């Protein structure tokens, strides 16, 4: 999955 | 590594429309969702290759993006609301199946899909 921080 | 050809935007034998739906799904709900602070992950194709995401095309074999389905939307590709209302959908599932509950990714997706839910819930008539 994409788990890093993107918000 | 390599990302596969993205979905088409223009196909010159499939017959085109524009119905009141159709310009509404563009007009008030792609364009609600493209102004989002969360959009841009879904504003384009996922680049595989960038990301350094090697099974992410093993996994998603129909994937969308709103990159795709604004230009979709902006050629006249679709005869139905329907068929892009599907493609949104499949924009969704794709990230629900590719990542976990938890992940940034996931939350944005949660946060356009109830817009795009609340938006589509007052789709227009032809009226
Ligand atoms: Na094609
Ligand atoms: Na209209």
């Amino acid at each position: 999955g994409k788990g890093g921080a993107k918000r | 590594s390599m990302n596969p050809p993205p979905p088409e935007t223009s196909n010159p034998n499939k017959p085109k429309r524009q119905t009141n739906q159709l310009q509404y799904l563009l007009r008030v709900v792609l364009k609600t969702l493209w102004k989002h602070q969360f959009a841009w992950p879904f504003q384009q194709p996922v680049d595989a290759v960038k990301l350094n995401l090697p099974d992410y095309y093993k996994i998603i074999k129909t994937p969308m993006d709103m990159g795709t389905i604004k230009k979709r939307l902006e050629n006249n590709y679709y005869w139905n609301a329907q068929e892009c209302i599907q493609d949104f959908n499949t924009m969704f599932t794709n990230c629900y199946i590719y990542n976990k509950p938890g992940d940034d990714i996931v939350l944005m997706a949660e946060a356009l899909e109830k817009l795009f839910l609340q938006k589509i819930n007052e789709l227009p008539t032809e009226e």
